[PDB]
RNA sequence: AAGGUAUGUAUCAAGCUUACAAG
RNA sequence: UCUGGUUUCUCUUCAGAUCGCAUAAAUCUUUCGCCUUUUACUAAAGAUUUCCGUGGAGAGGAACAACUCU
């Protein structure tokens, strides 16, 4: 196999009769799904990056045949400067207290992990709906 | 009857994480149409977000080129009617139980199995396209398809959850506005959104307006593109190609054909690849 | 370049600290 | 145990079924 | 002076052995016996399975494993 043989382009007014969709590569009518062999812990971190901070790095192959940046909301990455959540962090703000009893002695006062934190007109249009 | 190996699926109905993790069954619900046992696979789209399984089994997406759980066209982002009636052709299939449904089903699988690439007989009419439906293809689609529907107990003010209710609460439904081709109740309301948009006022005259300022010209248009875009509406009394401004003028001789070319290019003219330029000419001796 | 010196090292081997930590070559 | 007290239609709820797609 | 491991849990094929110091049910093919026909049956042979169990083997830990066989 050659480089030059796959990398040369297709002659042609690239056919415009078509749509954007059906034009495009596919397999399985929506898009060319092909298998995969990530890293699990790395799939996994970057992964709950983007689900807690909404930033993460982008997956690809040949996209612009070079892609090195983030996606999602891009400023909040560089307004922690891109830490991830296995991290202890530079600063442990915002966080909230809960109150602790964990003897096992007392009876109906013995909360562990279960503990309730310290924290603790409509109905007209509601039976008018209903 | 039925396996699979990935799900149709159009874009707003993965989520916004490019990362998302997706469990599958081997004979999963039915098809909610023809009680078809397919694979349902189910996953979380967001963090905010309820699960969203799997509707329709693949050969019942693969006839209408329709995605997998929300019903709408894989190419747009619309309803099912909305691209028949904007193809002006319909793929008929029946209603019943068996009495051709199955039947059909059956058989549009069995000539289905060589390609599973594309829509079964929408693909001669998928490519004419663009002109009448590019208008309502809504893009960064939001996201309140993927919202966990609303709880009860909050509509009667018991729920003992509190805060970790995950569904919802404070969205009252409303009971005056909420299957597969007709009818529809939000899609006749936007077929009258698309058919009473905003445009410019008809003056009041007799069709004298048979000038317009069409410009915009740069360097796409030329002479002979627009004066054959209208020959094929009709025969011009002048033509100009003003191109201190990169306009162009053009009239007809008894208005009505130019007046579907203001019915045309209300903004709307998109040929070779531009939005063009358009205000009301002068028709005035001015 | 001026603290990205040492965070970089941070994050790799506290990356690296889970990569291949926990004996991946809990079951019954 | 079956082999005998027929079955075949037309209106009227629980049993069972999903708690979904949705401007 | 150096060498240095029994339990318990999961998988991994091989079983040729009273795999089990005892012993189920089924299918098929024939002869019985009751029988009116069919399943429930009878009680012998042949050949097959399923099932309740076991034997030796690779790996992963954890359980005092550091007591010490060596
Ligand atoms: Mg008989
Ligand atoms: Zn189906
Ligand atoms: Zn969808
Ligand atoms: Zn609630």
């Amino acid at each position: 196999p050659t480089y030059e043989t796959m990398f040369a382009p297709e002659f042609g007014p690239e056919n415009p009769f078509r749509t954007q969709q059906m034009a495009a590569p596919r397999n399985m009518l929506s898009g060319y799904a092909e298998p995969a062999h990530i890293n699990d812990f790395m799939f996994e971190q970057q992964r709950r990056t983007f689900a807690t901070y909404g930033y993460a790095l982008d997956p690809s192959l040949d996209n612009h045949q070079v892609s090195a940046k983030y996606i999602g909301s891009v400023e909040e990455a560089e307004k922690n400067q891109g830490l991830t959540v296995f991290e202890t962090g530079q600063k442990k703000t915002e966080k909230r207290k809960k109150f602790k009893e964990n003897d096992a002695s007392n009876i109906d006062g013995f909360l562990g992990p279960w503990a309730k934190y310290v924290d603790e007109e409509e109905q007209k249009e509601l039976d008018e709906i209903t | 009857w039925e396996d699979a190996d990935f799900p149709i699926l159009c874009q707003t109905c993965l989520g916004e994480n490019p990362y998302i993790r997706m469990t599958k069954e081997k004979y999963g619900k039915e098809c909610k149409i023809c009680a078809r046992p397919f694979t349902v696979f189910r996953w979380c789209p967001g963090v905010r977000m309820r699960f969203k399984k799997t509707e329709v089994c693949q050969t019942c997406s693969k006839l209408k080129n329709v995605c997998q759980t929300c019903l709408l066209d894989l190419e747009y982002g619309l309803p099912i009617q909305v691209r028949d009636a904007g193809l002006s052709f319909k793929d008929d299939m029946p209603k019943s139980d068996v009495n051709k449904e199955y039947y059909t089903q059956n058989m549009e699988r069995e000539i289905s199995n060589s390609d599973g690439t594309r829509p079964v007989g929408m693909l001669g009419k998928a490519t004419s396209t663009s002109d009448m439906l590019l208008k309502l293809a809504r893009t960064t689609p939001y996201y309140k398809r993927n919202r966990p529907h609303i709880c009860s107990f909050w509509v009667k003010g018991e729920c003992k959850r509190g805060e970790e209710c995950p569904y919802r609460h404070e969205k009252p439904t409303d009971p005056d506005d909420p299957r597969y081709y007709g009818i529809n109740d939000p899609v006749a309301d936007k077929l009258l959104k698309r058919a009473s948009t905003m445009p410019r006022l008809d003056p009041p005259e007799d069709k004298t307006i048979t000038t317009l300022y069409v410009g915009g010209l740069g360097d796409t248009i030329t002479e002979t593109d627009l004066r054959n875009h209208f020959y094929q509406f009709g025969e011009i009394r002048t033509i100009t190609v003003v191109q201190r401004q990169q306009c162009a003028f053009i009239q007809f001789a008894t208005r009505q054909a130019a007046e579907v070319a203001a019915e045309k290019s209300f903004n709307k003219l998109i040929v070779n690849g531009r939005r063009l330029n358009v205000k009301w000419g002068r028709s005035q001796a001015a | 370049s001026e603290e990205k010196l040492q965070e970089k090292a941070r994050k790799w081997q506290q990356l690296q600290a889970k990569r291949y930590a926990e004996k991946r070559k809990v079951d019954a």
